[PDB]
């Protein structure tokens, strides 16, 4: 799971979620389902707000 | 150097049996097949059969199955061939040979070397 | 979720301290090495302990044998008595209709004497089995009132046959399994083998595999053990092809063989007849019961009790030659009410491992020893006639014989463990595979030792009972362990 | 229309009509594999009573007009009701629809691959010798252009079944099969199996005597048994052996560019994805190639991917066998008068370290040398293996054995820790601690030699310590993945504390190739 | 003369011919392919191994059970299954101080494990026991059983796929009362804990997936131990019992005494308690989320109360002590207040074949207690451990206390329910020992499952067969080693039996079965003779340097044109399979499988992707297979109009 998630998505917002999982002691080795889930929000955000 | 001597054969009466021997000498004997090939006064030679390195690829002519037992000791290097229930027409000079390749089906049957001698009855 | 009615069954799980497993859990929370493995071992008795016995060459005693009654033979069929009716016939084995090769086999002898019932069970109905064979020969003379040839007889529910078909005590080592295993690795005048092509050989190993397997064949293919493992696999694979379609009737089945003397022509052998039951075969474990009837030339009253369960028929005379012309010795019929199933047909259908298990038992043999060497030790394993095997000791002393001798030794070996295999012979050599191992490592002074074993020997001793194979094993094992400077 | 009927007719029974309509697509594979599971009653037997039957093998019904009842000597191989005697296949096998389907050996190139690798394969002698087993990684598959399981199983659905490709919608192969092999399709599925076994890369680990190449592997039969040997060239070589080369050769020279920029992370990171391998990207090679070189890993680490414990050090690539470990930093004294802070690695260790030519066991207590089992090729790679294991010793013996002033620098002009500075003296002139080291008698036994200061071997007497091992030492390559930590200059932590690796160990080998680093041409254009 | 062949190991050492003694290739007829006795036997034997009066009456089943745990420490050196909790804690907790945190990287693949899982891997494996039936089926038979009748009541959560779900169903499942099973009416909760829980000869259907899990735990964690070699398979034994060699005899300034024994445990697997591998994993799920703790926990807690299934067994409460002999008598009486509702019931017990790699992992601990850190003496051991064939290798300065090490090893081993064999046990000087079949004498023999192939044919097809033999005989080459010669034997013999199976000897020789004819006739029109396929008559030129390659490519070249032309043609009518290719004679989940599959072919390659049901992707794929066939191929349009006239009836019809 942990790899895929790091494969298909820039450094970027894998740094962004992981310095945002450190913040309610919500380890990510066990809610690697938050992480993914992290992730996905922030890619949707960003292409959400691209070019307009 | 590579010579082959046979011997073995004499006069036998029809129906009889024969145990033809064949000392080579010369070559790497366990790496090439062996062939013993005879030819009969008046017509050119025909390959009488075929024997593998290890011993266990053996081919007999249409006309000669179940009669004869072709075979060979690599400790002396030396070929065997037991023929049996002889026919009239086995009356003829035989050949032993040793083949171009290490093979037996590679290749139509020809032969490349010496020979030594055969009986006839 | 670990709820009620299943955290109940998590709260009787633990260790005789708690109540609620949340407490063994948080107990198992914090834990702390301290060492309590020396306090436990200060607790503990010291009677329990691994007290080292020391083994040397005093310390092994003899196998323990058993006494009382001699050992019989239960193999499946006659090896060494039994005796061939060639026919000498090149049928190209083109599916030889198995039941007309045997009629031709009759053809061949003449001399059927009255059937004398010489030696019986010495319990139940002996001449059942003389009444079922004049059945026998009945109806196989009575196929020329038949318009129609069947390939094979269904035998008539007779009474007697019925009643052939069914509708521990210590025993003593005997003297005869040697003497069966010896006819076993003799050499004899016929192949048995059709061993078929390989292709070319390319220089690097091929050339030695050849070497080596091509002098093994050469050196094993006249054994008799070949022919009685080509005899095993004929019987029982005719047995099985007739228990599908024979499902309920009795089928007649020939115990065919097929071999090449060395004049080198094929010839068919029979051994004698064997009537099976009905072949409802279910699962693989339901038992098929049969009677054999095999042809041979040894008169039970040498040895009577090695056929216990046996009825003897005096069932003729032929022409026997000897050193001194022609004897005329009697030909005798041994019957035999036995089982079989599925699994025991196919565990015998497959016996032609005993060459690849013999091979390969004698090919680690010729890696391992010759591991040591630069370029190996292949051809210096044959053609060497100085380099002697033990293999005997008739005269107080060890006999050593040739190569071929131990080639076809391993092979009778492995032919009579897959015939005579017995969960006995599995244990014994399970268990003596151990002390052959720690007499192997005193031989290389390796100061070993034991713990119990007195008790090594009681575990040997309570798998000796009454199969001669394993008897004459361990027999074995006691002069071996003899001639060990031991 | 059949499997429309067979579907209206299946839909109309309830307790499949409710499985049809509640288990999804997704799922199909896992009701896929609900079987009676009872046929298995000796296949061998069960064949056999088969073939002995009359006609056992059923055919299609094109046979009616296909092939003749009956032969040229009256043979029944027919039936009705479709079965088919087995002669017939022969028939049919003798004159019958011969076609120009000879253009077979394109869909089966991975056959004849090992033949043409048969026929000039030139052999060699048999030296029998006691092979041991060397527990190696390798791959088994030959000339696959190194594609992975995932994405070669997606062309595979692509060039066969295109009407139902995936739903990625975002590859030069893709359009050579499908060209080549267009309209003389054969079986689908059997054309799917041969191409998945032909591109899927596979790596794993297994016990060798030799063997490197996939053609040296797939021949193991031949080259090695239980005591012998033969040395066998396949006359060839394939694509998969010097293709991750070049991804090794690109991350050598991009972290030796990358450690002089002044951001080494964000240039290494802008040159790794402004860089092309072989027709392809280099952000996807890592992410899929598991090839394990330094510079690979510190690239791979860049991204956050997980990599092996690889305690590198030297170039050797160390990994932990047992034992733990405590920081508790130390000062020391050299053999030169020089104060030196360090970290004193305390407790029972136990390590295996893995080298490019040379594999080494150590068994290390705290700043003391226990054992250790060393193999190599040359005899200078088994002395650099022995140096850089003296160098991690940490012993006092080897800090008393240092001679001049410890000034190493990096390519940036920069003080290197003191361990790589040790190293890096001990590299060039080492005779001084040999000598220094302490001689020991041992026995000989079981092909364990020992090495003497001037670079022989010996019976009976080693150096304090050392055990050179005959025919290789075991390599053991353990799977352990774990997140990274870079740093903005090229080192790598673990999260807990251990420095893992660091560029001052990357370049051995400037290896040909097979952004100013190319010729001035490729500057200008 | 006489003849003993045993003798020959007086030329010969046993290392280097000891496959000889190994009688058998195959399997014997088992003795015990019945019995309901011997049960009774083991049982008893459990209970006599655990007898120090914790009894404790099941409060949900109300069988008594045994608690032998942490009990009174044995006076006797004979097998006692007394293990004491805080010596087995301290080992675990020791193992974890020696390789740090690997419980918990192992835990990671455990985990992950978890999550993928879908039921698939529950069908992986041999027969299992379908408490529906109180009867023994095959593994998907059984599962199939279950989902039935669990859909049947209210429990249908394993239709999400994972395996999980499936555990969660069955955790509901004890929680009912009544149990209806489908005119049929059947057992109420109590029956239905007592058939959950009942084992046989094995599991039961539900245990399958925490076991699966738990040893995939155990696999994670004895990957990453050297001592451990139990899942790696031939010559990688090798080469961990060619390391601890040198790992322990190669010892500088030689003054050390390297022993070697070769140990077994006897009736080691009954005396693991089930209550102690709790304690275990407990501790190896230190710190873990709960719920994981809680999934690895049900299995040990079903084996502390499980039953064990057994004229029948069931009528053995109600009867009088006569009808049966001194000993049977004696057998039955002990056992008479422990079985319940024809059910037997075995608390410490534990089944051959469940945790042998957690076992293993025990064992491996008890180990690695001897790098002389944890023994703080001179004597320190190392060895390789299996579930039960173990063996050691331990070095001293000085004779006299290598005995004192080797009763360490002893005593710790009975702490933790580990009862070392002083039968099937021997010592020796390191350089000759055995480990689960494998020998070592200065060199390597590698007979462990060396029960060499089926020789004869696998029955399946004539390229796919001839391929599986020469591809087995390969394997068995590499993996089971065995020689070179010995591999050409058992080619011929296995081409011998493809022949004489598939009525296709060879066009050389005259014997006839049912088709030598036409066999004959192929030979005589062939130029090249070599070419043929063993299939078509041909000659056999398989050999060690092409045992890989399939036989039409290594004939490919020596065929002729006419030949080729011929043969590989996929406009027949009939690894690499050919217009020989016979796909000889020979209903719930497959039938839909086989529809969906004709309907997509991708379906039979690649496990397919899709949220939409069978029924709604069947439909459309329908329509448009219809309409592409319709407007350039070529259909009637009735036929079209029926397709979907079928389709909307489907359409109404999957709405009800």
């Amino acid at each position: 799971m942990e790899d895929f998630v790091r494969q298909c998505f820039n450094p970027m917002i894998v740094e962004l979620a992981e310095k945002a999982m450190k913040e309610y002691g919500e380890d990510l080795k066990i809610e690697t389902n938050k992480f993914a889930a992290i992730c996905t929000h922030l890619e949707v955000c960003f292409m959400y707000s691209d070019f307009h | 150097q590579v010579q082959l001597q046979e011997s073995g054969g004499g006069m036998v009466q029809p129906g009889g049996s024969l145990r033809l021997s064949c000392l080579a000498s010369g070559f790497t004997f366990s790496n090439y097949a062996m062939t013993w090939v005879r030819q009969a006064p008046g017509k050119g030679p025909e390959w009488v059969s075929m024997v593998s390195n290890n011993g266990a690829d053996t081919t007999y002519t249409d006309s000669v199955k179940g009669r004869f037992t072709i075979s060979r000791d690599n400790a002396k290097n030396t070929l065997y061939l037991r023929m049996n229930n002889v026919k009239p027409e086995d009356s003829a000079v035989y050949y032993c040979a040793k083949r171009r390749y290490g093979g037996i089906w590679t290749g139509q049957p020809t032969d490349y070397d010496y020979l030594g001698q055969g009986t006839v009855t | 979720e670990i709820t009620g009615t299943m955290r109940r069954l998590a709260d009787q799980s633990l260790p005789p301290n708690f109540s609620c497993l949340e407490n063994f859990r948080a107990y198992v929370d914090g834990f702390e090495p301290n060492g309590y493995i020396e306090g436990k071992l200060s607790q503990m008795s010291k009677e329990v302990n691994a007290k080292i016995e020391p083994f040397l060459k005093t310390t092994p005693r003899p196998i323990r044998l058993p006494d009382g009654p001699p050992c019989f033979q239960r193999s499946k069929f006659l090896l060494m008595d039994a005796l061939k009716l060639s026919i000498e016939d090149p049928s190209h084995e083109g599916e030889g209709i198995p039941l007309y090769d045997a009629i031709k086999c009759m053809r061949t002898f003449f001399g059927w004497k009255e059937p004398y019932i010489v030696k019986p069970h010495e319990k139940g109905i002996n001449p059942n089995y003389l009444l079922s064979w004049k059945q026998v020969l009945a109806e196989l003379q009575d196929i020329e009132n038949e318009e129609k040839i069947p390939r094979t007889k269904n035998m008539k529910k007779t009474s007697q046959l019925k009643w052939a078909l069914g509708e521990p005590e210590l025993r003593s080592l005997s003297s005869w399994i040697q003497n069966e295993f010896n006819k076993a690795c003799e050499l004899t005048d016929s192949t048995w083998i059709e061993l078929d092509e390989i292709g070319e050989d390319v220089a690097p190993i091929e050339y030695i595999a050849s070497m080596r397997r091509n002098y093994f064949t050469a050196e094993v293919s006249h054994c008799r053990a070949t022919e009685y493992i080509m005899k095993g696999v004929y019987i029982n694979t005719a047995l099985l092809n007739a228990s599908c379609a024979a499902m309920d009737d009795f089928q007649l089945i020939p115990m065919i063989s097929k071999c090449r003397t060395k004049e080198g022509r094929r010839k068919t052998n029979l051994y004698g007849f064997i009537i099976k039951g009905r072949s409802h075969l279910r699962n693989d474990t339901d038992v098929v019961n049969f009677v054999s009837m095999e042809f041979s030339l040894t008169d039970p009253r040498l040895e009577p009790h090695k056929w216990e369960k046996y009825c003897v028929l005096e069932i003729g005379d032929m022409l026997l030659r000897s050193a001194i012309g022609q004897m005329s010795r009697p030909m005798f019929l041994y019957v035999r009410t036995n089982g079989t199933s599925k699994i025991k047909m196919k565990w015998g259908m497959e016996m032609r491992r005993c060459l690849l298990q013999s091979l390969q038992q004698i090919e680690s043999m010729i890696e391992a020893e010759s591991s040591v060497k630069e370029k190996d030790m292949t051809k210096e394993f044959f053609e060497n006639k100085s380099e002697t095997w033990p293999i005997g000791e008739s005269p107080k002393g060890v006999e050593d014989g040739s190569i071929g001798k131990v080639c076809r030794t391993l092979l009778a070996k492995s032919v009579f463990n897959s015939l005579y295999a017995s969960p006995q012979l599995e244990g014994f050599s399970a268990e003596s595979r151990k002390l052959l191992l720690v007499v192997q490592a005193l031989r290389d002074n390796l100061e070993p030792g034991t713990f119990d074993l007195e008790g090594l020997y009681e575990a040997i001793e309570e798998c000796l009972i009454n199969d001669p194979w394993v008897l004459l094993n361990a027999s074995w094992f006691n002069s071996f362990l003899t001639h060990a400077l031991r | 229309m059949e499997r429309i009927k067979e579907l209206r007719n299946l839909m109309s029974q309830s307790r499949t009509r409710e499985i049809l309509t509640k288990t999804t697509v997704d799922h199909m594979a896992i009701i896929k594999k609900y079987t009676s599971g009872r046929q298995e009653k000796n296949p061998s037997l069960r064949m056999k009573w088969m073939m002995a039957m009359k006609y056992p093998i059923t055919a299609d019904k094109r046979i009616t007009e296909m092939v003749p009842e009956r032969n040229e000597q009256g043979q029944t191989l027919w039936s009705k009701m479709v079965m088919v005697s087995p002669l017939a296949v022969t028939w049919w096998n003798r004159n019958g629809p011969m076609t120009s389907t000879v253009h077979y050996p394109k869909v089966y190139k991975t056959y004849f691959e090992k033949v043409e690798r048969l026929k000039h394969g030139t052999f060699g002698p048999v030296h029998f010798r006691n092979q041991v087993k060397i527990r190696r990684r390798v791959d088994i598959n030959p000339g696959h252009a190194d594609l992975s399981a995932k994405e070669a199983q997606d062309v595979i659905m692509e060039v066969v079944f295109p009407n139902e490709v995936g739903a990625r919608i975002l590859l030069t192969i893709t359009k050579e099969k499908k060209e080549e092999l267009q309209d003389c399709k054969i079986s689908p599925l059997m054309v799917a199996y041969m191409l998945e076994r032909e591109l899927v890369r596979k790596t794993r680990f297994l016990p060798v005597a030799g063997g490197t190449s996939s053609v040296y592997i797939e021949v193991l039969h031949l080259t090695q048994g239980t005591c012998w040997e033969q040395m066998y060239t396949p006359g060839g070589e394939v694509r998969n052996d010097d293709v991750d080369q070049s991804l090794i050769i690109a991350a050598r020279n991009i972290v030796r560019r990358a450690a002089v920029s002044a951001d080494p992370l964000a240039s290494l990171l802008e040159m790794c994805h402004s860089t092309q391998i072989g027709g392809t990207r280099m952000v996807d090679i890592l992410r899929q190639n598991p090839t394990e070189e330094q510079a690979v890993d510190i690239c791979k680490a860049a991204m956050g991917l997980r990599i092996s414990s690889s305690f590198s050090f030297g170039g050797f690539t160390f990994k932990r066998t047992s034992g733990s470990s405590i920081k508790r930093e130390e000062e020391l004294l050299t053999g030169n008068l020089q104060t030196l802070k360090i970290r004193v690695h305390d407790g029972y260790e136990e390590f295996t370290m893995v080298g490019k030519r040379a594999t080494a066991i150590l068994r290390k207590a705290t700043r003391r040398l226990v054992q250790l089992i060393v193999s190599g090729r040359d005899e200078q790679s088994v002395a650099e293996a022995i140096i850089v294991a003296m160098v991690f010793s940490q012993e006092d013996c080897m800090i008393k054995a240092v001679r001049g002033d410890l000034n190493f620098v990096n390519r940036a002009n920069q003080r290197l820790n003191p361990m790589h500075q040790l190293l890096r003296h001990f590299q060039k002139d080492a005779k001084v601690l040999f000598q220094n080291w302490g001689i020991e008698h041992i026995d000989n036994v079981m092909g364990m030699i020992g090495v003497l200061p001037d670079m022989t071997p010996s019976t009976e007497m080693s150096m304090r310590g050392i055990r050179v091992s005959k025919m290789g030492v075991d390599e053991y390559s353990s799977t352990e993945r774990v997140v990274v930590s870079i740093d903005r200059f090229l080192r790598v932590r673990d999260q807990r504390g251990n420095v893992l690796l660091s560029p001052e160990e990357v370049s051995e080998t400037q290896g040909t190739e097979k952004w100013e680093i190319n010729g001035p041409e490729s500057v200008l254009v | 003369m006489d003849v003993n062949p045993t003798l020959l190991f007086l030329k010969v050492p046993a290392q280097n011919a000891i496959s000889t003694t190994f009688p058998y290739t195959g399997d014997p007829p088992y003795s015990h392919g019945t019995g309901t006795g011997y049960t009774m036997d083991t049982v008893n034997r459990t209970h006599q191994y655990s007898e120090k009066g914790k009894w404790t009456t099941n409060t949900e089943t109300g069988a008594p059970q045994l608690n032998p745990i942490d009990g009174p420490l044995p006076e006797d050196n004979e097998p006692s299954g007394y293990a004491q909790t805080d010596c087995v804690l301290e080992a675990m907790a020791f193992l974890e101080e020696s390789h740090p945190g690997i419980f918990e990287n192992s835990c990671l693949e455990t985990m992950e494990v978890v999550q993928q899982t879908r039921v698939d891997r529950l069908t992986q494996g041999r027969q299992t026991y379908d408490w529906t039936l109180n009867r023994n089926q095959p593994a998907a038979t059984a599962l199939a059983n279950t989902i039935e009748v669990f859909r049947s009541n209210g429990l249908t959560a394993n239709e999400s796929g994972r395996l999980i779900d499936f555990l969660k169903d069955v955790m509901e499942s004890m929680d009912k009362e009544e149990m209806e099973i489908t005119k049929k009416q059947r057992v109420n909760k109590r029956s239905y804990l007592i058939r959950a829980l009942t084992l046989n000869t094995t599991p039961g259907m539900q245990i399958r997936g925490f076991v699966y899990f738990v040893e995939t735990l155990a696999r994670s964690i004895c990957e990453k131990l050297e001592q451990s070699g139990l899942p790696v398979g031939g010559n990688e034994k090798k080469a961990k019992l060619a390391n601890v060699v040198r790992k322990m005899m190669t010892n500088s300034q030689d003054t050390e005494l390297s022993f070697t024994i070769t140990g077994d445990n006897t009736k080691w697997n009954e005396n693991q308690n089930p209550r102690m591998f709790l304690a275990m994993i407990t501790y190896i799920t230190k710190n873990q989320p709960e719920w994981f703790r809680n999934v690895l926990s049900i299995a040990p807690i079903m084996f502390s109360n499980k039953m064990a299934r057994l004229i029948p067994a069931e009528m053995l409460a109600s009867i009088d002590l006569k009808y049966f002999n001194e000993s049977t008598r004696k057998k039955i009486e002990k056992i008479r207040p422990l079985l319940i509702d024809g059910t037997a019931s075995l608390s410490p017990g534990m089944m051959m074949g469940m945790f042998n790699m957690l076992s293993t992992v025990l064992g491996v601990s008890i180990l690695n207690l001897g790098q002389k850190r944890y023994t703080k003496t001179t004597y320190w051991w190392d060895g390789l451990q299996s579930s039960d064939d173990f063996a050691l290798i331990v070095n001293a300065p000085n004779h006299e206390g290598i005995q004192a090490g080797v009763d360490r090893f002893y005593r710790t081993c009975k702490l933790v329910g580990i009862n070392m064999s002083k039968k099937k046990s021997y010592i020796n000087r390191t350089g000759t020992f055995e480990f689960t079949s494998f020998f070592y004498r200065y060199g390597f023999v590698a007979n462990f499952s060396m029960e060499l192939p089926s020789f004869g044919v696998s029955g399946i097809n004539e390229s796919a067969d001839m391929s599986i033999g020469v591809t087995v005989i390969k394997n068995n080459m590499i993996n089971n080693d065995l020689g070179p010669a010995t591999a050409q034997m058992a080619l011929q013999l296995f081409i011998k039996d493809y022949r004489y199976t598939y009525r296709c000897h060879r066009g050389d020789t005259q014997i006839q079965t049912r088709r030598s004819f036409e066999l004959k006739k192929l030979w005589e029109q062939t130029r090249s003779k070599a070419g043929l396929l063993v299939s078509d008559g041909g000659p056999n030129l398989y050999n060690i340097r092409n045992l890989h390659i399939p036989e039409v490519c290594l004939k490919w070249e020596l065929m002729d044109e006419d030949y080729q032309g011929r043969l590989c043609n996929p406009l027949n009518p009939f690894y690499d399979a050919v217009a020989t290719t016979h796909s000889w004679i020979p209903q719930m989940y497959q039938k839909c499988c086989n529809l969906f599959e004709k309907f997509f072919p991708s379906s039979s390659y690649r496990r397919p992707v899709g949220i939409s049901s069978m029924v709604e992707a069947m439909v459309s794929r329908a329509r448009i297979d219809a309409r592409i066939d319709f407007e350039s191929g070529r259909i009637k349009k009735e036929e079209f109009a029926e397709i979907m006239k079928i389709c909307s009836t489907i359409e109404e019809l999957r709405r009800q």
